[PDB]
């Protein structure tokens, strides 16, 4: 009750960790249409490098997933300290293999241990990954497409299929597509492959792609689509697959539930989704 | 003596024309449609009350002339039922779909009681069928793609996929030709979300208006394949291939007792000779 | 028992027609191998397309129906006669001055009316003919395409071309028959029956020298008909998507006493291989 | 207490292989395998029996060496179970079909009871399913096409549908490609039927040919891939996007018992990473 501890996660546009200045508060960043811009404390980790045990000073957390989590305080009057997560990696179902268990990790992980169980982020939408947690309605909907350097037809073509030596195609490791390639048994070719390959996060992606590396890249679409449109030098191509929808995530049977999904579906009409779209979202150079 | 119904139709080109009213108030080929601009069935009640009297002080701005195929087809039902009719327009007049809990315009004021037939391009589908009562269809539409001058490749097309380039299009808002896209395809809702039109002749000005502002185009085949062919310059076409066929019909309420008749007396026009003759007098005006 | 009185009608190459020699007897054949063929004696409508009805000296008959009817013959030891079809079309069903019946013509009017007992003919066993009379398992399967002159290009049914009635690719089909009734009774667009009643023929065979010629650009028929027609005489090639796959039966009377063995020998041929002997011999390649 | 269980395999390659027994008579890592090319049980009894007779058994003609996958598999599965297996290579090679009532091979030889154990590439069809039961798959594989090089998308294209007069296809003479067609479309049934192949180590040498008899070798994708991998001139690949999904799975008698344990330990297997092992032990990658 009351004070909730959330956990949230570092890729744009969703969340940006920009680090604040030595007195503690955070500069007024200022928005296109002559507005403030809502922004948080958040501490976390300082990387895998630097630091001394990545137990860094707080930073300032902001976009689209800080607006939503305001919203939802105002609408149903609790307070919160937003948190970051240890690792970073977005949580799928793992075997230590020590004790014959199965534990997860990172957010997963972090949700049902209990200390902190808000999961404010666009995870996913998984038949198996949230069969003992509950989701709530989501809030916006994408696909898995592909990018590649400046054209691939899709999943079905032989390149993808079998490569030799120079067409490798990696994902960002231990997340959701991961659990997905793992889990199609008429899929189950290329992901040895891909067993060779994976980043940690998306920025490393990015920079393999733009540093004439990573000749494929497959994640989640609006974070692509936003990629390719601020960074004037990839494009993606392939249609469409795996159309599902990000949502907010609690604990089984945790005492919001019904408030959270009906909160959802209200601000899904009216102007509140539509403006963040369209204040959070593409305003692109083509 | 006769049975006495209320009518409520929409503004569609070729379906349903809007002619000015005479001089003296005749509307010749043709009969009287009011336009309130409101969903009330209080006010449409007194107002269609007052008409049919003694002495009506109703304005000038309300009165219009309607005639067209589907109001001819409404005579003959007309003719052969021995049934009189008054007839209005929707108060919003955007069809029909799910807002706010409850439904809107034409389904919402067939549920709502407020008049008992509703008789104009109506595509009928899943959402709307399970809560009202539709007869037998007189029609098999599709839907088209409208390009302006100066090419697409169907449904599938990586063009209208991938937001990355910026494109443009979206169909008209609160239609049976969004509600298609939104439920069998979510993915692609807010893009064409933003940029809607209200209007079916609206959108269509938008897109043969420079600077282009909206390109391309989603409605039904039959609308967009009589729209194209009145221009001058013939400019606009079609592209793509028929998808998400649905047939047209002709409204009815939550199954009232002549729910059964109407259908077999379409079927019949429909097999004997009305149809085709219907269909060729209105498709005119040469292809460039 | 009783002596079964055939009917089929002149459809090349499941059976052929040619004039008999002088005095009456059959002119000896043969094939590639040396081995002879067979023919029956056939008094139909001789003289000229279904106007006057002169002379009716019978013809020679043989091909693919003709062996597959011999050899149901040879079993079941029942003598035959065969004739054809004073009409000439495929058994639909057609109205009069003073319709209230609707009856057949053809080979489902000759058939109906009690005077024929056989119709080993490649016809279509679609599901309204099913209805009315009852027919075998198939004996073959098939899918309408179409064919054009060999540009000296077309996909499917759905390409744009084909879709709007033009002027300059004026194309149709035999008329009363199989392709005619499923796609009246199938809705899709009724243009495109209008655009196809202009310029329906009036049998099987001079379609395909019009279209050769150089008069009408695309011919609906079936797969098995248009494949060999086109493959045997090397001026036209068939490009589609085969739509509609469907087979060809034998159809006697309404459960006659003949029926249960029909079917025990059609799949004993079907499985023992003699399927495999006649469509080798009388289905081959010689242009390419 | 033990129990003894005979063991029903073809010959397809990695998932099975086969060798010459050595002049001593043993097999490392595999088992003697008989040639009975008869379906009587019978016989198979009296050829065990002499098998475990003490006096000599048939000579090196019914006795080969073999390695493999699935043998492999089966070999850790029964050491977990406490039983052993004897092999031998059918009587026909012709997996199973209907035809003429009794089945054919592997179903035939197992609902007549001559063995209680078929590992193989076995497919998975629901016909078979019908009367034969299946345990979890332990793999999945598509249907590709083998060509020689120097654009074929599957069967939705028209290059395969309708005869382009000189296109001709094949797969195995009753494989579950063979049932998958038949169900699908009939008339590519019979067209690949005029020149369907017996066996899949035959189809290659056709490619070797020259090939004017075969073109195209539609069957399984792993041992297409293996084939493609064994190709060191590098004149073939799999082209087309796959279909028709299918899975593989240990074959057992009709409500056959201990079928849970043996599912369960497949499945423990697989998570484990047994399966994963055997397949980077045999499925090996070449570039081609």
């Amino acid at each position: 009750s009351t004070r909730l501890k959330i956990v949230t996660i570092h890729q744009e546009p969703f969340v940006y960790v920009k680090p604040t200045m030595s007195d503690g508060t955070c500069k007024e960043e200022f928005t296109v249409n002559g507005d403030p811009v809502k922004k948080v404390i958040c501490t976390g980790p300082n990387d895998t490098s630097p630091g001394s045990p990545r137990h860094t000073v707080p930073q300032c957390c902001y976009g689209f997933c800080i607006d939503l989590l305001i919203k939802l305080a105002r609408t149903m009057n609790f307070t919160y300290e937003v948190h970051l997560v240890a690792d970073g990696k977005f949580g799928t179902q793992e075997r230590v293999n020590n004790s014959n268990k199965k534990e997860w990790n990172g957010m997963m992980g972090e949700l049902l241990s209990g200390q902190a169980d808000m999961i404010v982020a666009p995870l996913t939408i998984n038949n198996e990954r949230a069969q003992y947690i509950e989701f709530s309605k989501p809030f916006k909907y994408q696909g898995l497409t592909i990018l590649v350097k400046k054209r691939i037809t899709g999943i079905n073509d032989p390149r993808l299929r079998n490569p030799s030596d120079k067409f490798i195609y990696a994902t960002v490791k231990q997340s959701s597509v991961d659990i997905y390639f793992r889990r199609q048994v008429e899929l189950s070719t290329m992901y040895r492959h891909m067993e060779k390959h994976n980043y940690e996060s998306a920025a490393e992606a990015i920079q393999a792609v733009r540093d004439n590396k990573l000749h494929a890249f497959i994640w989640d679409s609006a974070v692509l689509e936003f990629e390719a449109s601020q960074k004037c030098d990839l494009v993606t191509t392939g249609e469409l697959f795996f159309r599902s929808g990000f949502g907010i995530g609690m604990r089984k049977d945790s005492p919001w539930k019904q408030n959270v999904s009906l909160s959802i579906l209200k601000s899904h009409e009216n102007g509140f989704m539509e403006d963040l779209d369209k204040t959070w979202v593409r305003y692109q150079e083509c | 003596s006769k049975l006495h119904l209320r009518v409520v139709t929409l503004i569609e080109h070729p379906f349903v024309f809007t002619r000015e009213v005479d001089d003296e108030g005749l509307c010749p080929a043709g009969q009287l449609c009011l336009d309130p601009m409101t969903n009330d069935s209080s006010t449409l009640d007194s107002l269609f009350s007052s008409l049919h009297s003694s002495n009506d002080t109703v304005p000038i701005k309300f009165k219009k002339c309607c005639y067209g195929y589907c109001i001819d087809l409404l005579e003959k039902i007309a003719e052969d039922m021995n049934f009189d009719f008054d007839l209005y327009i929707v108060g919003d007049g955007k069809y029909g779909a799910w807002k706010n809990g409850h439904w809107t315009g034409l389904v919402g004021d067939l549920l709502r009681g407020t008049a008992h037939m509703a008789v104009t391009s109506f595509s009928i589908n899943t959402a709307r069928s399970q809560v009202i009562d539709f007869t037998s269809p007189f029609f098999s539409t599709s839907l088209g793609i409208l390009v302006r001058t100066r090419e697409l490749s169907g449904i599938h097309d990586p063009k209208l996929h991938h937001p990355s380039q910026g494109f443009r299009f979206g169909t008209v808002r609160e239609s049976s030709a969004e509600d298609y896209v939104r439920q069998s395809f979510p993915e692609m809702h807010e893009y064409m979300r933003r940029y809607n039109v209200p209007a079916t002749p609206d959108g269509v000005e938008y897109l043969k208006n420079d600077p282009e502002k909206l390109d391309a185009f989603i409605m039904d085949k039959a609308l967009l394949d009589y729209e194209v062919s009145i221009d001058a310059d013939c400019k606009l076409l079609t592209v793509g291939k028929p998808f998400a066929i649905e047939g047209y019909g002709i409204g009815l309420p939550p199954n009232s007792p002549l729910t059964a008749n109407i259908s077999e007396l379409i079927s019949q026009y429909k097999s004997h000779g009305f149809m085709d003759m219907l269909h060729d007098k209105w498709y005119r005006v040469v292809p460039c």
